[PDB]
């Protein structure tokens, strides 16, 4: 700002950076679609798991 | 973008590979086993099961009962030779 020799517009800027400083607002999707991803995933690989078990043991 | 569920199903490979066919095979086969088997037959004490035990072994290719039953015909008919001279 000390560079400029014109200044009446760092302030405005400076204030316009600042106040919209929030420029993006959060986004946690990521807890109804991990959730039932999560769901079938495990169902399915727990029916695996428990299937080849038993046929090693078979 | 999320990982596809492709890894956790298995079920098609159940029948998937040949061996599958082979396993239900053998685990009725064998389990259904027994550790030696029913009996053989050689000998029952029939007094020709003792003939058989003595002859018709599983090993006794020897000629001893053909030479016998040979010469058992040989009686029967010499005999009867007998029977009509």
């Amino acid at each position: 700002r000390s560079v400029l020799k014109n200044t009446s517009v760092i302030d405005k800027i400076e204030s316009y950076v600042k106040q919209y400083k929030p420029v993006k607002i959060d986004a946690s999707k990521q807890l109804q679609v991990i959730e039932s991803f999560e769901k079938h995933a495990m169902t399915n690989a727990k029916e695996t798991e428990s299937l080849v078990s038993k046929e090693l043991k078979d | 973008v999320s990982t596809l569920i492709p890894p956790k199903v298995v079920s098609s490979k159940n029948i998937g590979s040949a061996p599958n066919a082979k396993r239900i095979a053998n685990v009725v086969h064998f389990y259904k086993s027994l550790p030696q088997g029913p009996a053989p037959a050689i000998k029952a004490n029939t007094r020709l099961a003792r003939y058989k035990a003595k002859y018709f072994d599983g090993d006794n290719a020897s000629g001893k009962p053909l030479w016998h039953f040979a010469l058992g015909i040989i009686a029967f008919g010499y005999s009867m030779e007998y029977y009509f001279h």
